[PDB]
């Protein structure tokens, strides 16, 4: 005459907060560069988009 | 893997390890794990227990130093080193006695 | 407690201990009132990434 | 009786593992393994002495 | 089969080492610079580069 | 955030490699972690009654240990408790005083991980018998006659977290550098650099800036977190912050440099 | 497999196991076994000594 209930869930692991995997949709993108010019006999270095 | 383990005097396991694969080669056609009662007899080099070898030497050098310093320590800004009976070598680059070697405190 | 002229047999009896609170395990039954209970306690040894 | 140790010292090296992951400095040190030997017995050389007081 | 000798190598502070031929098979030498080496009782060393 | 331990103030031009001395002894993080929770206490006597006794460093204890006798004329003469890293005990007793071990002792501690150091020292004149044994303040520390012949303890009553056996090395060097412009905040300065002693290395800003502002390669292993800017560009001037934490030696250091950038005319 | 026992102040041994297949992931191309004395360091997840959640 006896029974069982029984249930179950599932969560998120707090190991979430340390590693996962993540996805993105990016699409588009800029540029940025570096550039060494010999300018008055010395090397000289540049940064720009 | 291959590592050595010990028991120390101060009751503690001290133990090391290296990645040292140890494949001991197949001698004969039959790849044999383990040797029989019954079978055939063949050469293979191996070691011996002799203790007193024929011109295999190891250099032995006088060693450089150990340098510790828990025989410091600071007393109002004054440091004070304790030799307790062996040669020690102190430089600072203090003024003063910057250098010198004592066996005294 | 004596119960006379029954078998041994005849049912069963179980000790209900409430004193020192048990820590949730599937295998340990339910209580078989509700599903949660007061008393939590924390996991240690967290997680962290390091280099190796 | 092959006593030519007298001077000798042990080590106190570090050694690529104490165990757990971390390297550390142990006397038990090793820096040579030999198995040229067939029989596929093998010689360890070992930082400390041993038979010896 | 051979058998590779390398002795204790040289170690230095506020100084710098130098390689000396040697007629030896195959034998080889090089240098380094920055090393701050530790040893179980603390730095081998003060000079730290 | 950090509390203050120097305050520098700095100024250059501009296309100048500057260099901050953001450094602390204490940061000498030991490429090891295991066997940094050890922490080794011993005691050490100086007959100064003879004079020309040389200290005897009687034994000694690591964590999780015996008492360890340097000499075996103290093997059967010296016990420290098995639990003193636990307990903080680190106390000596000595079975058979008599008028050879009569000195002034110190009972002494060093902790690998933080480097630091305790000691207290005790004194222990030496009475034939027990007619005169008794405890007394000299000034500075305390005096014991001990009975010739029995059996004797000198108290070491440190008991702070710090030597209480643990595991301790789970901790580790952080460093955060920072740039406060003319008009930024402490704490709102831009992050621009985060250091932890497991080699990890952030940066952030513009790609550009991050190459300029560098820390040296091993910082952790010599305690010495300079911070090189080269070619100093004088928008970069400001109050430079250099926090240093790791808590358990209870290191929250903060150093800043007000530095201010010229430019030749 | 992986199992777990312990002596009992009853002097008895008791003894469980579960079937865990426990497989380190191999950081890296180079699939190793024993650290090295001598390498690269990469980033890991791994657990810690703190008892404070
Ligand atoms: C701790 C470390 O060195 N690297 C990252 C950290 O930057 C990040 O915040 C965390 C999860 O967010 O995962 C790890
Ligand atoms: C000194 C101290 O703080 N605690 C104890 C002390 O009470 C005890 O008498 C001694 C050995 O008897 O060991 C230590
Ligand atoms: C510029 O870079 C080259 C690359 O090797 C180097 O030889 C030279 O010394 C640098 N400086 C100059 C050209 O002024």
């Amino acid at each position: 005459e006896n029974t069982q209930l029984s249930e179950a869930h599932v969560e998120k692991s707090e190991s979430c907060k340390t590693e996962f995997a993540s996805a993105y949709r990016a699409h588009t993108a800029s540029a940025s560069a570096k550039l060494r010019v010999l300018y008055q006999g010395n090397n000289i270095t540049v940064a720009a988009y | 893997t291959l590592t050595v383990g010990f028991t120390d005097s101060r009751k503690i396991s001290h133990t090391c390890t290296h990645p040292f694969h140890h494949e001991p080669p197949v001698i004969g056609r039959e790849r044999f794990h383990s040797r029989p009662q019954h079978g055939k007899e063949l050469p293979c080099s191996t070691y011996v227990q002799s203790t007193a070898a024929t011109a295999e030497e190891i250099e032995v050098h006088m060693p450089p130093d150990t340098p510790d310093r828990t025989l410091m320590t600071q007393q109002s800004g004054n440091v004070k080193i304790t030799v307790n009976g062996q040669t020690v070598r102190y430089k600072c680059n203090c003024g003063g006695s910057n250098e010198g070697l004592t066996t005294t405190d | 407690k004596v119960i006379n002229n029954c078998k041994i047999d005849q049912c069963h009896a179980a000790v209900t201990n409430h004193k020192n609170w048990q820590y949730n395990s599937p295998l340990v039954p339910r209580n078989a009132e509700l599903g949660d209970r007061k008393g939590k306690i924390h996991i240690p040894f967290p997680l962290a990434n390091v280099t190796c | 009786n092959f006593n030519v140790y007298k001077a000798t010292r042990p080590y106190l090296a570090h050694c690529p593992d104490c165990g757990e992951g971390h390297s550390c400095h142990s006397p038990i040190a090793l820096e040579r393994i030999r198995n040229e030997a067939t029989d596929g017995t093998l010689k360890i050389q070992v930082s400390l002495q041993i038979g010896i007081k | 089969e051979y058998k590779t000798v390398i002795p204790s190598p040289y170690v230095k502070c506020c100084g710098t080492a130098e390689c000396k031929d040697k007629s030896l098979p195959d034998y080889s030498c090089k240098v380094f610079t920055g090393v701050y080496p530790f040893m179980w009782g603390g730095a081998y060393c003060f000079c730290d580069a | 955030s950090s509390s203050l331990v120097s305050e520098s103030v700095v100024s250059l031009a501009a296309g100048t490699q500057a260099v901050l001395r953001c450094q602390s002894p204490r940061m000498v993080w030991t490429q090891d972690r295991l066997n940094d929770r050890q922490r080794v206490v011993h005691w050490d006597v100086y007959s100064t009654y003879y004079g020309d006794n040389k200290m005897e460093r009687l034994c000694d204890m690591y964590s999780a240990g015996d008492q360890r006798v340097y000499s075996s004329y103290n093997q059967g003469r010296i016990f420290m408790p098995q639990n003193a890293f636990t307990d903080g005990n680190f106390s000596l007793v000595i079975k058979d005083v008599a008028e050879s071990d009569g000195g002034i002792y110190s009972c002494n501690l060093h902790h690998h991980y933080c480097h630091l150091y305790e000691t207290v020292k005790i004194q222990l004149d030496v009475t034939k018998k027990a007619k005169a044994a008794k405890e007394y303040w000299d000034g500075e520390k305390a005096v014991i006659v001990a009975l010739e012949g029995s059996t004797v303890m000198l108290p070491c009553v440190n008991r702070n977290q710090i030597w209480t056996e643990r595991h301790l090395e789970e901790a580790q060097q952080v460093v955060h550098w920072d740039r406060q412009l003319p008009g930024v905040s402490h704490d709102r300065a831009d992050r621009l650099l985060d250091l932890y002693a497991s080699g990890e290395r952030r940066a952030y800003g513009p790609p550009f800036l991050r190459d300029r502002v560098s820390v040296n390669t091993n910082a952790f292993a010599r305690g010495d977190f300079s911070l090189r800017i080269d070619e100093l560009e004088r928008a970069d001037e400001g109050i430079y912050s250099c926090h240093l934490h790791h808590h358990y030696c209870g290191l929250h250091e903060r150093r800043v440099f007000h530095l201010q950038v010229t430019e030749p005319a």
